[PDB]
């Protein structure tokens, strides 16, 4: 029944219930809205009929999806692919707020990484990194010398440097001094630090330095893989924070859509908002682009992402139940990385025997389906794809100008790192200072 | 403890959910809590039981998902109010769709009987066809206890994550 609000979020995407539960916590009065009957936004976990519903011409009669598929409940498929750095800030985020309550988490089995037709597991130890076929002993010796520098370079320690400067020398010319070889630096650049180009090369080493760190620590903390994947599927996050901003006194309103955005007189200005429920102000919003279209421009980048049911393990990967393959531009003439994330029933995800293998990548001719094919092969036989173009938004000005606080679109990054940038970002836009964790 | 049993308490904003809650579990009453827990003993076995409340979610037809992930049992509570009896049709359908679990019916404030709305006839045949137990409780007349350990007397006969 309250109209009056500190903040109102619109889109329950995992962008906004950080910041929903965040600002919850910091004491705000929080009213977040969606439109739609369900959490998670464009990032959420969705059944199979869903899935057909979505992505579908007709949907599927009930005894084939039943005799191929089990039971609807059993299916909760992620709609944008992505893991947890294990020490990245999500999880660290995840601590703070103790959003671990509602979520349960298990390693990702291995990094695999394609080469010249086959894909190669990404050495997670040292009997790993002396077995690995993907290198021979010179070249791992000069990578060692590499990654040892990573983790013995201090940053006001000039002494620790050995002549490299993270701000003056390009990551080309910290290869250099270590001498790798062309195939060492794509490993490198690919495997480890996860651009999804060479551009990084070309550029200065601090960025490439933090990301292949945050690869070695994030390996380190429990073992295996960099990675973690939520009992339940990705949507169990936002939906661990929108709990706990309820609880530190948030208000929330799924299947309301906004009739019309309310503005200033004469400035432009966030008003407030008219709802079926009635109409809610606020100094502030924040939202996914998809509530202020106007007030964001496209990045120029539009992203494939292919949902693949198997019935079996993928081939060449030991029957992991979990993994991330990477597949590098440089093996397919392409510009950019195509990435496959595997899930199973051992994360709840699918019904027993089933596996979810998502591949994406930025689109880059006018068949994007035929670009997919080499990800393809490398999955065994498919039971059904679903298929999903999405464009990349970011909000055309900050917010300082009418209080209207957008989030990025999910990119097509392979983990959730670039999103905590948006949070922190617009937490600062927001409030005038930077996110502290309690 | 041997056993634990995750429940949760569902059905319309102001029935009582919170209380009923506290009743059990810290025997007070307002005129709030993430979940209480209470242990038990039956057959020698200690059940704790872990009982979740909504922190409002229901009002707005918000309850997460994820608030019945790994529920192994549940209670709809109505008020007084038709409206809420009639509104438990809705909570039946979500939660045998998110959930897994056995669940009870509970007809609270039975306190104020001189302003009863839709008689104890009605809500006991409701609860008997639909195969869920009934117990009409007041948190302020409690058959509180009653309803929660009947309730987990018969979760009792139904039977590798990583910490950050
Ligand atoms: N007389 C009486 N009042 C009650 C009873 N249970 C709850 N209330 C009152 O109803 C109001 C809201 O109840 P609440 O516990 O928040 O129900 P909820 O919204 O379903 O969680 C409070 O002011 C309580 O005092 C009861 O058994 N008897
Ligand atoms: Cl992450
Ligand atoms: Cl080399
Ligand atoms: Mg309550």
């Amino acid at each position: 029944i309250d109209t009056d609000y500190d903040v109102i979020v619109l889109g329950t995407g995992i962008t906004e219930c950080i910041l929903s539960g965040l600002l919850s916590v910091d004491g705000k009065k929080v009213l977040h809205i969606d439109k739609q009957d369900h959490y998670g936004g464009e990032a959420a976990s969705v059944t199979l009929s869903q899935l057909y519903e979505k992505f579908k011409q007709n949907p599927i009669s009930k005894e084939e999806r039943e005799s191929k598929f089990g039971k609807d409940r059993d299916w909760n498929v992620d709609l944008i692919p992505k893991f947890l750095m294990a020490n990245g800030e999500l999880t660290n985020i995840l601590i703070h707020t103790d959003v671990t309550r509602y979520v349960d988490f298990k390693q990702v089995s291995g990094s695999y990484v394609f080469k010249q037709g086959k894909i190669y597991k990404v050495p997670a130890n040292e009997i790993e990194a002396i077995s690995s076929p993907l290198m021979g002993i010179f070249e791992k010796r000069r990578m060692k010398k590499f990654l040892e520098w990573i983790s013995s370079y201090k940053e006001d320690d000039l002494s620790t440097h050995q002549g490299l400067d993270l701000d003056k020398n390009t990551m080309d010319e910290v290869y250099y001094k270590f001498g790798l070889g062309n195939s060492t630096k794509e490993f490198i650049g690919h495997a480890m630090a996860l651009w999804t180009n060479d551009d990084y090369l070309q550029q200065p080493a601090r960025p490439s330095f933090e990301r292949i760190l945050l690869y070695c620590q994030s390996v380190a903390r429990y073992g295996k893989s960099p990675y973690l994947y939520p009992m339940y599927g990705l949507g169990e996050l936002p939906q661990g924070f929108a709990r706990l901003s309820a609880i530190y006194g948030g208000t929330y309103m799924l299947d309301t859509p906004i009739d019309e955005v309310l503005y200033k007189k004469d400035t432009g200005k966030f008003e407030g908002v008219k709802t079926k429920l009635g109409t809610f102000k606020a100094p502030l919003v924040i939202a996914d682009p998809t509530y202020f279209p106007e007030k964001c421009k496209s990045t120029g980048q539009r992203v494939i992402r292919a949902i693949c049911i198997l019935n079996h393990p993928v081939p060449n990967t030991s029957n992991a139940d979990s993994l991330q393959i990477i597949i590098p531009q440089s093996q397919l003439g392409r510009k950019s990385d195509i990435y496959v994330a595997i899930v199973s029933d051992a994360h709840n995800v699918c019904s027993k025997g089933h596996y979810l293998a998502i591949i994406s990548t930025i689109i880059e001719t006018d068949k994007p389906h035929i670009e997919l094919e080499p990800a393809f092969k490398l999955l065994g036989p498919i039971e059904e794809k679903f298929m999903g173009i999405a464009e990349l938004f970011e909000p055309r000005e900050d917010g300082s100008k009418d209080n209207i606080y957008l989030s990025r679109s999910y990119d097509a990054s392979s983990h959730f790192e670039s999103m905590t940038d948006d949070v922190k970002d617009i937490y600062f836009r927001v409030t005038g200072h930077p996110l502290v964790l309690k | 403890y041997d056993l634990l049993f995750k429940i949760v308490l569902i059905g319309d904003s102001g029935v009582g959910k919170s209380n009923l809650l506290s009743r059990f579990t810290k025997n007070e009453f307002n005129m709030g809590v993430e979940f209480a827990t209470r242990t038990l003993e039956i057959e020698g076995k200690r059940i704790k039981a872990q009982i979740w409340d909504t922190a409002g979610q229901e009002r707005y037809r918000a309850i997460t998902s994820a608030y019945y992930r790994g529920a192994v049992g549940a209670l709809i509570v109505y008020d007084s109010k038709s409206s809420s009896y009639e509104n438990c049709n809705h909570w039946l359908s979500e939660l045998r769709e998110n959930a897994d679990v056995a669940v009870g019916l509970i007809g609270n404030k039975s306190d104020l009987a001189h302003l009863r709305a839709v008689p104890t006839e009605e809500s006991k045949t409701f609860a008997q066809e639909n195969q869920l137990l009934f117990t009409e409780t007041s948190a302020l007349s409690e058959n509180v206890d009653k309803a929660f350990e009947e309730l987990i007397n018969t979760i009792y006969q139904k039977v590798p994550t990583i910490s950050l």
